[PDB]
């Protein structure tokens, strides 16, 4: 049973619809089908496809029976020919509608036989070309009788009858065959932790290094590292595991369950777009703790105090971020900053702003003459940050850091703005 | 008959193959070549080996043509396209999983490789280039340099005729010339007015769009190529023009006029919706006299072509322009691909992928396929003023919608953001806090991007919604003053985004889902089809 | 070319209709389209056996078109599900009629091939499903295009195109053989006149001879005609010729050309419903001379003058008629009496009043007792003739006889019977 | 068989037949028999003759049931039909020229005879009552005398059922038996509730009629004159379907009458067949209403499939308070066995009965002169009104242009009606026409069909033909009583409506309205 789309929000809504369509007891002032068809007219709007045939026809018909019910001056042109015309159309549809779908086939039961199977009286199927083929349209009474009869049938078989007859495994398998290769690669990482440190050079500068000596070296130059390649392959399995932006939030859920301070340095350097996914997840995890007392996040399990978090994780990322890498992706960050607002972000931005200045004092390189074009970017970034920093410092004081420790652990609107803090909802209620 | 040169090539799965060999090369997916030495024979076309990378789009649905070698003279080859995302869709979309790679290949599949190698054993069929087509398509080539006038070329086909590939073959052929002619500044503008299986335009939309000479992108990209820039566009809102004939002809008529105003001189290309049997001869018969085509074309052959004959001839005129003073007539074999057309890929199944590729498309070559419901939508407010949104446009039917239930319809419905060029006055009829454009009309409006509504807040009057990420900041770019219109038309929001696969997204078990029911359907509620 | 019934009265009714359907004027007084469908919604009262399809769906379509174009908080715009339905319905009935008549064109044709001959737009065949076999009915606009084109197409194809493509000897034949026999019989009678004059007892007492000696008489008698048999055989052909009431007027015309008062007497005695069939035909031919002054009647030709008419025929008939018989058929005479009125019927009722006032004179036979149920019907009858004499004598006078004589000779009370009728074919009042 | 002697005269060309042993005689068309001796066994039935005549009817479309020789003891006859002109009508209508007689029988035929011998060579069907059909019906006249109550018998089938044959079989037998029983007040009533193949009823009309001597059989095409019509109703179409909702209502009014007279004894009706269709809907309220003590099904392998739900569903056990009874039987046949029309369309026939009435002077006498020649009695519609009170229309045509109304009425069959129980006239006035208002008019009397030749508006008079037979019933009524005319869709005859040369020559000068003689413009063909 994979879910189906249906235009009504709820079953209760459907319950609401049925009662409108057939007023109980009396129809004198509560006919409530002028409104009933007004709604179904919307469901058609959300999609034609989604609406059931029976629902669609129960509105189409009740439309036409309502059309004839006009009895007042000023006298209308109507010749009672459109209305004679309308009643039939619903029926050719409404009756054609049951047989054809699901689906009319090269091998199919003859029409009379099919009508019997559903529960359709075979006096309908006579109907199907009954209007179209015959020279002249039937009289009003014959149609009137049929609608007030058919409608009861719709109520009789679908509205008032419950007969029910008419993903989990294969899509969980690919996810399974991901997590294992993940947990196989992390369990390959720990055994290498020592090796990565000895070889600081291999991970750190992979983007950095333009040229390789072996290619440069001449053939047969003179008579004359499987822990380097073993690192790069483990890293390759990290990039390859990272191409899939779908399970990103589960690579992390496993990473933070096995946090290594050293690892973060490795990941940020050699995994494109890894720097802004972590902090984004650190915020979603952080806020979530704030919103609900109950769900002690992986972050609160890893970290039981704000300070512990700041030195161990929050501070560490800032130190290792490439100034250029952060710049060259600022748009991602502003959204990151824009999307989610919380004190943590303020400390981040301020810390991010601070280091931007200390890379200016350090600025008096030989390469300074070159700098002028790129100066017009760093300032802008500094410029945006001040707007974002000053913003938050009006919403978030240091009074919130106390609302992270105090939780007991478990042992305007502007046009087209990103919505700052979001909890996923299925197209309902934000 | 033996594989060669599957070099590991570090990151990016870069690979090598040899020009010299007499067996045609095959491949499936998104790759990009620079030849070292030796010429190439793709679709009977020549590109030299001198160090210019050419991307190659090989979606599965279209027939895939081999890569041919020729002189002179040989014997980074084949390397991955720079897309993080595009290949990964399947996890989001079950149907399109095998689009770039066949399900069982008899080659060793590699997760890190964009491009797969196919050799006979695999099912996929290479039509390559029909010989019959070439004499017409070939002879069109002789009329680009020669004419000395802008050449307007129209092609009309029933869907499955093969017009989309005849155009790219023209398109590929023409582009090669533009790179090599000095000074040829006459970049062709594709004029894609078919929303049925649109190529080069936004879902259920219409576009006149320029085609860039370099760097090369071929052949079929499912509209995901970086090679075209949208000059102007319009949104029909329907699978076919027929649902809204009145606008489309008008919608198109405004398209060509743009060509005049920018005063283009040079090549232009168009495929109409084929409309072979139906209202089409009259509908086509309107913009044939407008487009002033130099070379109208036909492909049906034993189409059968019977329906698509008489109307055009009446439609056909002596000239569409003072300098032109001409018309041309031709008919062609209409069959490609030779194998059954769906190839496991009905157009109706592919179209909903294009809607998907946009919303999940982060950048020109980077796609993130996480279900939208994780991404946070941007918010603008429909309002009493309103300042962000003043009125939403509904097609002519649906006029009588009662106010209370207006909100429910909007949420979860794909919509097309429009910008109003300066307007004499706002034309708002409002029910229950939504301002609705009561009389329709409103010809002034402009098309920036589609959006899909996440939810709407009656009280704040704010309207949370998603927009494809690439489009920001273009929405950001438009002045704050400029009016915003939400147009509701019958485009299909994909199911896959609407309720994410349970594994894909974790929701609190308690939370109600507004628009879905998991009860088995009582007999017999079915969508008539 | 056998006639066709058509519900309009003339081409000046159907020329006028064409203007109404396609006025070319958008609004108000000039447009006459509400009315135009309100008369093809009339022909339908008589219709629709007579009515062609091509004028029905051009009144079916145009009725639905006036439906969607309602501009005062009414009809199509406020709710538009029906309006969409109407557009499609009258269209399927449109194509199907030309499209599916089939019988007009040979069976088994694919529709387009069927489509090709008549000039149908090809898409129209594609048209037929429109809303029947597709999930959502087509766009309220797309319906609009077809309807306006359809009226245009029908008008170009049917209303103004001139194509006309898309015996009854026997009625002549049946009569001629019959005429040969009336003429064959009449001549035979002339030959038999002496035998008829002689054997008078045979055809006088037709009523009396219930019992015949020949039936009673014994067979193969030891002890033991042409004239009787011939008359009896000839008086059968008359009977057989008189059974076909259609040619009743044919015979009367023929008899008058050959008129003889013996044949009069003869026929008035042996053919039922003959005595009133003549006076009617006489009251007919006498009437048409008065009104129409240029036509010489067979009766006038036979009789130039009144008294000649009066003595020769009117006078002769009155004596002959059987009074006992006359009563039985009297409601005949009544309607005829009412049915046709003229001074000729004035003198008739006065005469046939007098003849019933000489029967009471000689009527004084022995049998008073058995007739006490036979006087009242004679009372009511005489009362009925007196009323009709006075009602006629206030309209008709002796002057008319001069009116008949001076002609040149060429050598609303509820349920009633109209007095004078000239065969009029469901027209002209 | 060598032919028995025939003696001409005195009148009627009476012909006497002797057949060796017991043999099947063949007769087509009218004749009256008075068999002195022996037992006649047509359809295996007994008819003793003791100076008592019995008129026969022998139409072509049906199969003609031959006459058997039964004992005892045998071995005027072949009496000509009483009616003067009914045969004569063939000239006015000439698809009916062979209803009574075949085109080339093995006989020099004659004008004088109203009967015709059909000796094998001709090939007309003679098929005798199938014994399969016999035991189902044999079981019914045994229920007649021992029922101890009037028995309601219902027969139902689709067209081609041969249903007409079944009830005719029952009627002649129930008819013979009633005579024998002394003293029987049980005069069976035939309740014709089918417009489509009317028997004993005006065409496209519903008639409840009593079936009282003298003896007539079997099929008369409604000219039989063996019935008296107590009351009748105008359906206005040849299908219940055009107005099913009204018709059951019209019928519903009729059956209740039987309790209005509170009658008791045998009764029979044939429902509109409705074997498959709305008829399944149609039947289930009158099975509910008629309290049928005997249903009857003939569909068999017809197929008999369509009528599955109704027999049990509408049974509601026994509707009648006293009868409290049920019955469920099937007999399967198609008859006549040879093709059902025998080259005679019911719709081609349906037109004859219309024509045949409009020329009926009296039951035994027919004149086939086109009605045009005859004077048509005049009715003046009143605003006030005198005579016609209002003109009544089917529901659909309730919005009509005033001008076209005169045109619509003329030359179209209409059914005459009387107000009966007093009511407000309740009629809107259009163009000097008192159109009926709101329709309705629930209580009314149907007297006769009427055809309109002309309407004179200024006078307010209305030139209308009626079949002179009922004249003077229209005349024999209070003048004051209001009259309503209902213009239902009953078809006017073509042969009569615009006549022919030979038929009439008219005048050269005159123009005939509603007739065009130009060959039709292409695409002007009627959808049929």
């Amino acid at each position: 049973i994979p879910p189906r789309i249906v235009p009504w929000r709820d079953f209760a809504e459907l319950e609401e619809l049925k009662l409108w369509f057939y007023p109980k007891s009396k129809g004198t002032i509560e006919d409530k089908r002028q409104r009933a068809v007004q709604r179904v007219q919307s469901y058609r709007l959300k999609g034609s496809q989604y609406l059931p045939h029976v629902v669609d026809s129960t509105a189409q018909i009740t439309c036409a029976v309502l059309l004839d019910e006009k009895e007042a001056c000023l006298g209308v042109h109507q010749d009672s020919i459109p209305i004679r015309l309308s009643y039939v159309m619903a029926l050719i549809r409404f009756v054609n509608g049951l047989l054809d779908p699901t689906q009319q086939s090269q091998f199919a039961i003859p029409l009379h036989t099919l009508a019997a199977k559903i529960g359709l009286p075979s006096w309908f199927v006579d109907l199907r070309h009954w209007g179209t083929h015959e020279r002249d349209l039937p009289g009003l009474e014959m149609l009137r009788w049929a609608a007030n009869e058919a409608l009861s049938w719709l109520y009789d078989h679908y509205w008032n009858d419950e007969e029910l007859e008419d993903y989990g495994y294969r899509r969980n398998d690919k996810l399974e065959k991901y997590m294992e290769s993940l947990t196989k690669t992390l369990d390959k990482w720990k055994r290498l932790r020592n090796e990565f440190l000895e070889y600081k050079w291999v991970w750190e500068n992979a983007n950095d290094s333009l040229i390789t000596s072996s290619n440069f070296s001449g053939d047969n130059l003179v008579n004359y590292s499987s822990s380097e390649t073993m690192i790069r392959e483990n890293l390759r399995q990290w990039q390859e595991l990272w191409k899939l932006s779908i399970y990103h939030n589960v690579v992390l859920e496993k990473f933070f369950n096995n946090y290594d301070p050293l690892l973060l340095k490795v990941l940020m350097l050699n995994l494109n777009n890894f720097d802004w996914k972590v902090i984004e997840w650190v915020a979603r995890n952080y806020r979530t703790q704030q919103d609900d007392s109950n769900i002690t996040t992986i972050l609160k399990r890893k970290f039981n105090a704000w300070k512990e978090l700041q030195k161990r994780l929050l501070d560490v990322i800032i130190n290792n971020l490439n100034n250029k890498n952060f710049k060259n992706k600022w748009q991602n960050w502003e959204k990151l900053i824009d999307e989610n607002a919380s004190y943590l972000i303020l400390y981040f931005c301020q810390s991010m702003l601070a280091k931007l200045e200390t890379e200016k004092i350090t600025g008096n390189s030989w390469r300074n003459k070159k700098r002028r074009k790129q100066i017009d970017s760093t300032v802008e970034i500094e410029a945006k940050l001040k707007e974002n920093i000053d913003n938050l410092s009006l919403r978030f004081n240091e009074g919130e850091i106390k609302l992270y420790d105090f939780i007991p652990a478990e042992k305007p609107v502007k046009n087209w703005s990103r919505v700052q803090n979001w909890k996923p909802k299925p197209f309902g209620v934000l | 008959l033996i594989d060669n040169i599957t070099y590991e090539g570090d990151e990016d799965e870069t690979m090598f193959v040899g020009l010299k060999e007499k067996q045609k090369l095959h491949l499936s997916g998104v790759f990009r070549l620079q030849v070292v030495k030796g010429g190439i024979v793709y679709n009977n076309v020549h590109y030299n080996a001198s160090r210019e990378i050419l991307t190659f789009w090989h979606p599965l649905s279209q027939s895939i043509p081999t890569i041919d070698f020729s002189h002179f003279a040989g014997w980074l080859r084949v390397f991955n396209s720079n897309h993080t995302g595009l290949l990964e869709a399947g996890h989001l979309y079950r149907d399109v999983n095998y689009l770039w790679k066949p399900k069982e290949p008899y080659f060793p599949l590699n997760e890190r490789t964009t491009y797969h190698l196919l050799h006979e054993s695999d099912r996929i069929q290479s039509l390559s280039v029909p010989g019959y087509w070439s004499t017409p398509l070939e002879k069109l080539y002789l009329s680009h340099k020669n004419a000395a006038y802008d050449t307007r070329i129209m092609v009309i086909g029933g869907k499955n005729s093969g017009k989309s590939t005849f155009l790219r073959l023209l398109l590929e052929k023409f582009t090669q010339d533009i790179r090599d002619s000095t000074t040829s500044q006459e970049e062709l503008v594709y004029l894609d007015l078919d929303p049925g299986q649109p190529e080069y335009s936004l879902p259920d939309s219409i576009s006149l769009n320029k085609i860039l000479s370099s760097p090369i992108s071929l052949g079929q990209h499912l509209c995901q190529g970086s090679n075209f820039q949208t000059l102007l566009q319009f949104y029909a809102g329907s699978s076919s023009p027929q649902d809204e004939p009145t606008s489309y002809l008008n919608c198109a008529d405004k398209l060509i006029d743009h060509l005049e105003e920018q005063a283009f001189f040079g090549t232009s290309l168009l495929n109409l919706p084929g409309w072979i049997k139906g209202f089409g001869m009259q509908i086509l018969n309107h913009i044939i006299r407008k487009y002033k085509p130099t070379h109208l074309l036909f492909l049906e052959t034993a189409n059968s072509k019977r329906h698509l004959d008489e109307l055009t001839i009446p439609q056909s005129f002596s000239t569409s322009l003072r300098d032109a003073y001409a018309p041309e007539v031709v008919r062609v074999p209409a069959h490609s691909l030779n194998h059954t057309l769906s190839s496991r890929f009905h157009a109706s199944q592919l179209r909903t992928f294009k809607i998907l590729a946009l919303f999940h498309k982060i950048t020109q070559f980077d796609y993130d396929f996480a279900p939208l419901l994780k991404s946070a939508p941007l918010q603008i407010s429909y309002g009493k003023g309103k300042s962000g949104i003043k009125g939403i446009q509904f097609p002519m039917e649906f006029q009588d919608l009662n106010p209370q239930d207006i909100k429910s319809a909007l949420e979860g419905t794909v919509i097309g953001i429009y910008t109003y060029s300066g307007e004499d006055s706002l034309e708002v009829k409002s029910l229950n806090t939504f301002p609705i454009l009561q009389s329709c009309t409103s010809s002034s409006k402009n098309f920036i991007t589609l959006g899909l509504i996440h939810s709407i807040d009656t009280s704040q009057q704010i309207m949370n919604i998603y927009v494809p990420p690439c489009h920001t900041q273009i929405l950001d770019k438009q002045p704050e003053d400029a009016q915003w219109i939400i147009v509701r038309n019958k485009t299909e929001t994909p199911f896959c985004d609407f309720l994410p696969s349970p594994r894909t997204i974790t929701w609190d078990d308690n939370i109600q889902i507004p628009f879905a029911t998991f009860e088995r359907r009582k007999k017999l509620e079915h969508v008539w089809k």
